[PDB]
RNA sequence: AAAAAGGACGGUGAGCUUCGUGACAAUUAA
RNA sequence: CGGCCCCCUGGACGAAGACUGACGCUCAGGUGCGAAAGCGUGGGGAGCAAACAGGAUUAGAUACCCUGGUAGUCCACGCCGUAAACGAUGUCGACUUGGAGGUUGUGCCCUUGAGGCGUGGCUUCCGGAGCUAACGCGUUAAGUCGACCGCCUGGGGAGUAC
């Protein structure tokens, strides 16, 4: 339901400097102002809407959505969005192999879940100091990164990615398993691995919130 | 490197008018004029091979145009060769 | 590099100014090049080598501003 | 909906910005080391707080404040924009000196030393030349007494190619 | 110098298909138009057009199905250095009949199937698959 | 005094689009020859290759006419 | 008459040989 | 091919056009050019320096190092026609996403400047697809093709014998 006006205010049309553009992004580039590319919104809006529909359709059939964003500017934003829609997110460093090596990272998930339980019950009495502090740091790391996927359970039904270039590793694994990919592709990004291309700004808090809000609304709608 | 007046003159007697600078007869006459001019220069400075490469290049170019001519309008050729000081 | 000592100029600072003037003129480096004789071919390589080195400095003066170390 | 061409033509006119121009940023968040500012650009800028702080170092800016900061880039910083405010303050210093030149306004400084043809003077971090015999109306034989004191000055010439401000109290 | 315009056409088609070009421009000629005219009936190209009178320009609209080149392969058979002529009984089958061979017969330029139905041989211009 | 000769490394010659620097002119040239009479590299002075060649040619002609020394040593 | 992106520091070595022939590879799966 | 100057002279490139009208590409044999060393004749001679001599080092040192030093290096006029003569990549033409620098033309725009937007030639470095045994090459291809020539078919014997 997002309108061209709101996207224009958020700076979605803004691309990167001409020094970094990828020529495969030419069809979605409207032009360059002051050596900065401008994304052609007249092509994004019809195509973005078609993606939003399919996401609603996937959410209608109990689909699982995995939001991927690692920029510290947008890390918390993605977290909040996923929490709202009871989805999953990875705000910390993407560990290689969540998707290709899922049957192994499950063990780390299992360790995380026991640590969440057995530390609240056990540490209080059996502190001893040293071991308690050690396991506490351990917990931090794991959750800080794997906290959003502890209860995910299995393979996702769709991927939502910010800055397809930065998270190229995540897209590769999703492509290997045939999981559909929805990525925000900037001018310096590679759209070859993306099944649903959304050309827009991936670096602005304003723009990223817009995108996350849009996607969050549609998925909740399908769920209901 | 030919002077402007010499180029303008040579065009007149070999071309229909002042703008027919491209006809084959004009090209041969222009080439022949420079071969004769560079001959006095090239008898001396015997080691000027770099300028000598240029002379052979116009000689080769003149050979193709004269051969091209003889193929068509044979007459024109004979008038040209008699008017110029070239054996062949 | 001709240096003239001015009034109320300490001798030590005049010598220090002399070190810079010779250094900026490259007198010591020049004499080193000309002490022995260099061969046309070799030198050319050294020059091109240093030139590639400076080109790499440029390509490292940028793009390197990314990634982490700790 | 309005055509993108017309919309972007609109957007740039309410913005009026360019690498050489000045921008009107909006303060988003105030952190210990940096301040988040939005100038309508493609990315928030984490501008260090000391740039916004006044000469005395007290926080004069609050969330939501409008700041006439200078533009540095748009995505040079790892794809992010950088903003400058000390340069805007430097511009403020230069323009008030220009007013002192034209409108005869007063700019205050300190005489730092004496040179062959006059005095070296300090104007908020700028070097100035004060002619020896034009310091004051009264022809005092020993003019050294005014060194090291805060004094008003009027700009006679401003050379950007040397950062040299020729000034006199006359 | 340019000595085989037909091979230039094959490279223009092959390179544009590999580069995902929408359209390709080239100098025009009767034979090129005739080959492009033949290409239309089998669906290898979208459309062709001719602009200009002193210096005609042949314009072909390339075709893609799933973002992939329609012309998988094309290669020259008869070349200026080596002319290839085939009798009707010996006419080659390109891409097991799924592709076509452009044959210049006495009745004009046609495909291998058209020559086979008409019982005619000729010069094998190119293989398309 | 306030002696300060900050050089932002721009082409003085380019300003005026000099079609050809002149050897005869001395004052201008001097502002680009080091005390030890050596030619300052374009890396430091920032001049374009086209004008430096004119500059180098002109200074060497001036040098022949003994308007400026080859070296300070004499 | 400055702010690192550092312009470059030349300081230097005397000499210090050769290891007999063939054999440690040895295996693969249903 | 590197001081400066003069005389004679070759090629390249650009702008706006005019003219000729396929006059083109490649090329066995052929011909010319072709670093250095070397050779012939006549000059010249500083420095440097094969050979050579002496002094060192070493078990020896017909070497490296040191002190000397002839041919040669220079000039004139001939000869030789060999080089890791290398981009180890023959020439010509077309085509196949980009980025930065260098150099050299040229068009337009409040010239507003120590500006902006194009459009040619040459050249350097990153690199996409593609290609490649890999390294790598990558619009200046080692990519996709066309025209022509040279050349290779195990190492050694041997680039040798006749
Ligand atoms: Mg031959
Ligand atoms: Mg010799
Ligand atoms: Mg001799
Ligand atoms: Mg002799
Ligand atoms: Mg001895
Ligand atoms: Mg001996
Ligand atoms: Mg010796
Ligand atoms: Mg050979
Ligand atoms: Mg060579
Ligand atoms: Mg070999
Ligand atoms: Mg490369
Ligand atoms: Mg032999």
């Amino acid at each position: 339901t997002v309108s061209m006006r709101d996207m224009l205010k958020a700076g979605v049309h803004f691309g990167h400097q001409t020094r970094y553009w990828n020529p495969k992004m030419k069809p979605f580039i409207f032009g360059a102002r002051n050596k900065v590319h401008i994304i052609n919104l007249e092509k994004t809006v019809p195509m973005f809407n078609e993606a939003l529909a399919e996401l609603n359709k996937i959410a209608s059939r109990k689909g699982k959505i995995l939001f991927v964003g690692t920029k510290r500017a947008a890390s918390e934003a993605v977290k909040d969005a996923a929490l709202s829609c009871d989805q999953f997110f990875v705000n910390h460093r993407w560990l290689g192999g969540m998707l290709t090596n899922w049957k192994t990272v499950r063990q780390s998930i299992k360790r995380l879940k026991d640590l969440e339980t057995q530390s609240q019950d056990g540490t209080f009495d059996k502190l001893t100091k040293k071991e308690a502090l050690m396991r506490t740091r351990e917990l931090e790391k794991l959750e800080n990164s794997l906290g959003g996927i502890k209860d995910m359970g299995g393979l996702p039904d769709a991927l939502f990615v910010i800055d397809a270039d930065h998270e190229h590793i995540a897209i590769k694994e999703a492509n290997n398993l045939g999981i559909p990919v929805f990525a925000i592709v900037d001018t310096n990004s590679d759209p070859d691995g993306v099944d649903f291309v959304i050309p827009g700004n991936d670096d602005a808090i304003r723009a990223v919130t817009l995108y996350l809000g849009a996607v969050a609304a549609t998925v909740r709608e399908g769920r209901s | 490197s030919l002077s402007t007046e010499a180029t303008a003159k040579i065009v007149s007697e070999f071309g229909r008018d002042a703008n027919d600078t491209g006809s084959t007869e004009v090209q041969v006459a222009l080439l022949t004029a420079q071969i004769n001019h560079l001959q006095g220069h090239f008898a001396e400075h015997k080691k000027d091979h770099h300028s000598r490469r240029g002379l052979l290049r116009m000689v080769s170019q003149r050979r193709k145009l004269l051969d091209y001519l003889k193929r068509k309008d044979v007459a024109r050729y004979t008038q040209l060769i008699e008017r110029l000081g070239l054996r062949r | 590099p001709v240096i003239k000592v001015r009034e109320n100029e300490p001798f030590d600072v005049a010598l220090r100014r002399f070190k810079r003037s010779c250094e900026k003129a490259g007198v010591l480096a020049e004499v080193r090049r000309r002490e022995f004789y260099e061969k046309p071919t070799t030198e050319r390589k050294r020059a091109k080598a240093s030139a590639v080195k400076r080109h790499a400095k440029k390509l490292a003066r940028e793009n390197a501003r990314r990634t982490r170390l700790y | 909906t309005e055509s993108f061409a017309q919309l972007f033509e609109e957007s740039l006119k309410e913005i009026e910005t360019r690498p050489g121009s000045i921008v009107r940023g909006v303060v988003v968040a105030i952190d210990k080391d940096v301040v988040l500012v939005d100038a309508g650009l493609k990315s928030e800028s984490a501008i260090p707080a000391e740039q916004f702080k006044n000469a005395q170092g007290e926080l004069e800016i609050q969330v939501g404040d409008e700041v006439d900061v200078a533009l540095d880039a748009v995505e040079d910083g790892f794809g992010e924009t950088l903003l400058s405010r000390e340069k805007a303050k430097r511009h403020e210093a230069w323009i008030t000196l220009e007013k002192a030149y034209e409108d005869a306004e007063t700019v205050t400084g300190v005489i730092n030393g004496k040179v062959k043809g006059g005095f070296t003077v300090e104007l908020n971090g700028i070097r100035a030349f004060l002619p020896g015999s034009l310091v004051d109306v009264r022809p005092v034989r020993d003019t050294l007494h005014l060194e090291g004191k805060e004094l008003e000055f009027k700009v006679i010439k401003l050379d950007q190619k040397r950062n040299n401000v020729v000034v006199s109290r006359r | 110098s340019m000595q085989d315009p037909i091979a230039d056409m094959l490279t223009r088609i092959r390179n544009g298909q590999a580069a995902n070009k929408a359209a390709v421009t080239m100098p025009s000629s009767k034979l090129k138009v005739a080959i492009a005219n033949v290409l239309k009936e089998e669906g290898f190209i979208e459309d062709f057009k001719v602009e200009g009178d002193t210096k005609p320009e042949l314009e072909l609209t390339l075709k893609y199905f799933q973002g992939k080149a329609v012309v998988e392969s094309i290669q020259r058979v008869s070349r200026p250095g080596l002319r290839i002529y085939k009798r009707k009984d010996e006419l080659p089958k390109v891409m097991a009949g799924l592709g076509i061979a452009v044959v210049s017969t006495s009745k004009g330029v046609m495909t291998d199937r058209a020559a086979r139905q008409a019982g005619l041989g000729g010069e094998i211009i190119c293989y398309v698959a | 005094m306030a002696r300060y000769f900050r050089r932002r490394k721009f082409c003085r010659f380019t300003a005026e689009g000099v079609q050809e620097i002149d050897y005869k002119d001395i004052a201008t040239l001097k502002n680009y020859i080091t005390e030890s009479g050596k030619i300052v590299p374009s890396r430091i002075t920032g001049t374009r290759a086209k004008y430096q060649r004119q500059l180098a040619r002109a200074i060497k002609r001036a040098r022949y006419l003994s308007l400026l020394p080859y070296t300070d040593r004499h």
